[PDB]
RNA sequence: UCCCAUUAGCUUGUUGGUGAGGUAACGGCUCACAAGGCGACGAUGGGUAGGGGAACUGAGAGGUUUAUCCCCCACACUG
RNA sequence: UCGCGUGAAGGAAGACAGUCUAAGGAUUGUAAACUUCUUUUAUACGGGAAUAGGCGAUACGAGUAUUGCAUUGAAUGUACCGUAAGAAACAGCAUCGGCUAACUCCUGCCAGCAGCGAUACGGAGGAUGCGAGCGUUAUCCGGAUUUAUUGGGUUUAAAGGGUGCGUAGGUUGUUCGGUAAGUCAGCGGUGGAGCGCUCAACGUUCAGCCUGCCGUUGAAACUGC
RNA sequence: GCAGUAAACGAUGAUUACUAGGAGUUUGCUCAAGCUUCACAGCGAAAGCGUUAAGUAAUCCACCUGGGGAG
RNA sequence: CACUAGGGUAACCGGUGACUGGGGCUAAGUCGUAACAAGGUAGCCGUACCGGAAGGUGCGGCUGGAAC
């Protein structure tokens, strides 16, 4: 995964989480922020703060910090890829031009933060945002350009 | 052995997975006219071909980049406990066009590619990328 | 399982159960009151107007009564139509108010026709 | 049906003056209720603005909207929503406001081609001639709106004011509708 | 017998005739044995028709009823007079008129 | 071209041959030697359905159901 | 199921409701003042669905004139007065979800779920959907990959037979030739653009699949023999 | 001579081919069989498995489709 | 020759019956404390015998057990 080290910010989800101590509950918030520019790079944080607002800016913070670069091409993938992290598995396709994003979601907040417009995108695990945004991210990682596919193989004209 | 171009795809992913440079397999006909394609599509470095006693011996030397291989994904599509057989017109398309899938042809073994050319189908060995 | 296994055994397709049986798929069905009880919620504490009812399809079933205030009694002809209540075992099913021998919720001015109310 | 109802209560609600020139629209101006968001509520606000902005209740809006799908959707369903013979006959300046437009076309006042359409839905295809009846050319109402006023802003009418037709060149682009209408936002929604 | 007759396939208050081969004791509206052309006379009466399989039809023997005796006298179809060779062999031309 | 093996053997004109009769017509269709035939690729027995194109509905795989319409089959209180 | 109407443009913050003694919501909403009639009513004209004796002459076909013929039916449509006049409900507003003040009750009740017994129960005021409909129940599909060939699993969540031998069945190292059953290919047979509904549902025509079955010619890489 | 059950357990079916290292041990002689615990890639929900796989693949068999009712 | 009608034995599909036994849910009134910690005698599987009741004991097996 290229690192490649201003993009906006979107929260994905938020979740109340709770300790157990003998004088009594102690309750922090996390939150689970990706920031991307619709261009081709997404980084993904989580936040774990008291307040609302500073778990979601140290979710943002470290989504900045942890940034890697995504190959694509107008607004489309090059090929179909499967990925699984987790309990949670996602597939992607190549759509048509005018079809726009068909998921919705931690897939739709993904997709939008790289920026591509044409895509099926379908959910074959379980629902948790975590590692469903990581699965996502993976598939977007594992994803090969024909320039890249070219340049691994040898000759660029392989596809005639 | 039940399943010997299973065998050999199996033992090519193998050494790619270790990062091996040289691969060796009892040598076949068919797995002959399988590294043939998969050179002449460049997918590997280099083959050679040994003829002993035996049945012979295929020496793969593989291809990487300045450390990836230039070889992604093997998977067997006719398996002896489900043949799979395809036409011309309904031939299958690998990687979306970017990768191959090696086909068995009255004409001979090629790829999708050659067999759309010449209009022809037959056995569905392999998907490579 | 294996190719061979499938071709020789095949896959298996249950059939999901209807929750309403007694209707024997009908929107609604028509019976007498047999009888009109009352019975306790299985953390409420309430006491809901239940009739049981022996429906025309030869079946005797627990009917709830809706809204405040019934006029039913024993043997009456009532329309009983689907629908369960989460805090009380046994009941399946619901009676039609303002239809046959029941009768509209009086000084109802709201969800008036889910209590059979004309307008006022 | 028709919403035949309260105006400026719309148009507090939307903010934009879909209808019109008001003074409630500078005074008092928030949605109404004496009390008174989800993407879910903007997608709503957006639909029910085209919706209330065109006079369109929502199985016509449903079934423009997978007609521009079959034959960007988004895009060439505001042309078509723009392509009616209330809204040409309101965007000609011969009726005041979308609903004058409306009454005039289903009353017996409009010509297409020469004959009379009463439909206030009839899509109208470039090319084609949209004028006043010819035993209506006088009356009191029809002329103070066309005449006087004389806009003529939009570079797809051709007007013709000596014999009071009318002839759409073609579909305008998306650019060009002054709209306030986020189309991307009703294609999602309805996806 | 075998017949040519018209079907009724249209919409209420709009009837489109459908000129068929049919037997005389199939139904009005159900099975033929072939279809030869179309009939519509709510306009100013379009017809479409198969001249040469008409003429098969009328050669073979099926017997056409009143309308479509009337359908085959238009268009031509009757001239099986003047194709039956009565002591000539040219063809005329009575279309243009 | 539906389920049941908590349905394993079934059939004695049943399988074939000769001859005759009968039929629009071949034929155990019927009437006067050899013995067979059919079954774990499900015979036989039991339960439930009229069957298709349509129609509805799924990207596809398909599936559901025959409400109107069309084609075939069976029937006309029961034999 | 489709289409239309229940009016169109201006008119400041009446009386009556709420929530706070004034302010805010109803609210440009009503009331008058100016036009229009789709539609209803009363009258007139009123289509279309209706097309089917001589003159060649082969002596009869066949081609040409005339005649009556509408159940629907004042039915489409066209035209004439005098009038906004005759024409809007239903559901839900604590989360999922679009939509919040006050009074009741504090059991009566409500619910698809988290459940509340109130920004959840009943009413009053406002709000939000849809709209001649709006909700409730019943039935069937998809999301469901909840039978997984495409496309699931079996250490601990359900799931390896106590272990072997073995019948039917399923699978078959390498190579040289034949064949043509599987497989592949060719050739035959069969089974979106307009037009009219004033628009639309809907009628109707042609470009367009037949990719299922059968026949007949060839190919031999792979499976079978 | 019957009976045919078990936490009859590695709670892990049989066969074939391939893929990293450390610590011991038995037999046949540094090599090959076997025997058990830490541990790359990979797999897994995790505990963990990891050349004796629960990794990568192929062939056949057995079994599962929410919990009670109920073996 | 067989449509029926008649007797009789045999099936299958069904009702009802003096009396006699499981299960589910709601109450929880009573009696003990079997399991969860070494749950106060480690637990569980099979089998046999014996008890108001959960259970106890004998023989073999397992760790899905401590503790040494
Ligand atoms: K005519
Ligand atoms: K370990
Ligand atoms: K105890
Ligand atoms: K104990
Ligand atoms: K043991
Ligand atoms: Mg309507
Ligand atoms: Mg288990
Ligand atoms: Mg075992």
């Amino acid at each position: 995964v290229y690192n490649r080290v201003e993009l906006k910010d979107r929260l994905v989800a938020i979740n109340r989480v709770t300790k157990v101590t003998k004088g009594g509950r102690t309750f922090t918030f996390a939150a689970i922020v990706v920031v991307g520019n619709e261009d081709g790079v997404i980084g993904w944080g989580l936040g774990k703060a008291g307040e609302v607002p500073a778990a979601i800016a140290k979710g943002v913070e470290a989504a900045k910090k942890n940034l890697i670069r995504v190959p694509v091409h107008n607004g489309t993938i090059p090929h179909e890829q499967a990925a699984s992290y987790g309990g949670a598995s996602v597939f992607l396709k190549p759509a048509t031009t005018g079809t726009g994003v068909k998921a919705g979601g931690a897939m739709r907040a993904v997709l939008d933060s790289v920026g591509v417009t044409d895509v099926l995108a379908k959910s074959k695990g379980s629902s948790n945002p975590h590692n469903l945004v990581k699965a996502t991210i993976q598939a977007l990682a594992e994803m090969r350009s024909p320039l890249m596919v070219a340049q691994n193989r040898g000759i660029s004209v392989e596809k005639v | 052995m039940t399943d010997p171009i299973a065998d050999y795809l199996t033992r090519l992913r193998n050494a790619i997975m270790a990062g091996h440079r040289v691969v060796s397999v009892p040598a076949s006909n068919i797995k002959k006219e399988i590294t043939k394609i998969l050179f002449d599509k460049g997918y590997i470095l280099n083959y050679k071909f040994e003829e002993n006693d035996s049945q012979g011996i295929i020496k793969v030397a593989l291809k990487y980049d300045l450390k990836v291989n230039a070889i992604k994904k093997l998977k067997r599509v006719s398996r002896p406990g489900l043949r799979k057989y395809v036409g011309y017109r309904d031939m299958p398309r690998v990687l979306n066009g970017l990768g191959i899938a090696i086909v068995s042809t009255p004409r001979g073994v090629m790829t999708d590619k050659e067999a759309r050319e010449l209009k022809v189908g037959g056995e569905v060995l392999c998907y490579v990328y | 399982p294996t190719i061979q296994q499938l071709v020789r055994k095949g896959r298996e397709s249950f059939a999901d159960k209807s929750k309403s049986p007694a209707l024997n798929s009908c929107p609604q069905r028509r019976g007498v009151c047999v009888r009109v009880y009352t019975t306790t919620p299985k953390p409420n504490s309430a006491m809901r107007k239940v009739a049981r009812v022996r429906l025309t399809n030869s079946k005797e079933v627990n009917a709830y009564i809706p809204g405040e205030g019934h006029n039913l009694q024993e043997h009456s002809i009532v329309l009983v139509r689907g629908g369960r209540v989460k805090d009380l075992p046994g009941v399946r099913y619901h009676i039609v108010r303002g239809t046959l021998d029941t009768a509209g919720v009086n000084g109802r001015t709201q969800r008036r026709s889910k209590y059979g109310a004309k307008r006022p | 049906a028709r919403y035949t109802g309260p105006k400026s209560k719309i148009a507090r609600k939307f903010g934009d003056p879909i209808f019109g020139a008001d003074k409630v629209l500078s005074k008092k101006n928030y949605p109404p209720g004496q009390h008174g968001t989800s993407e879910y509520g903007l997608q709503l606000r957006e639909k029910q603005k085209a919706k209330y902005t065109y006079g369109v209740l929502e199985k016509q809006f449903r079934h423009l909207f997978h007609r521009a799908q079959r034959a960007v959707t988004g895009e060439l369903l505001i042309q078509f929503l723009e392509a009616r013979l209330d809204n040409v006959v309101f965007r000609l300046g011969i009726a005041p406001t979308r609903s004058a437009a409306r009454q005039l076309v289903s009353h017996r006042h409009i010509t297409v081609d020469g004959s009379v359409v009463n439909i206030p839905s009839y899509s109208v295809k470039p090319g084609q001639v949209i004028g006043v009846r010819e035993r209506s050319k006088s009356l009191e109402v029809i002329a103070d709106a066309l005449t006087g006023f004389n806009h003529s802003k939009y570079p797809w009418m051709e007007w013709d004011q000596s014999s009071l037709s009318g002839k759409l060149l073609h579909m305008p682009d998306r650019t060009d509708i002054p709209e306030n209408i986020k189309e991307q936002l009703i294609v999602e929604l309805y996806s | 017998a075998t017949k040519i007759r018209l079907q009724r396939h249209g919409r209420k208050g709009y009837a489109f005739y459908k000129i068929v081969v049919a037997d005389s004791r199939a139904p009005r509206d159900g099975k033929f044995i072939e279809r030869i052309g179309s009939y519509n006379p709510n306009t100013n009466a379009t017809i479409d028709l198969n001249f040469e399989r008409a003429l098969y039809w009328i050669g073979v023997g099926a017997q056409p009823t009143d309308t479509a005796r009337n359908i085959l006298s238009r268009e031509g179809v009757l001239m099986m007079k003047h194709l039956l060779g009565g002591v000539k062999k040219g063809a005329f031309d009575q279309a243009a008129a």
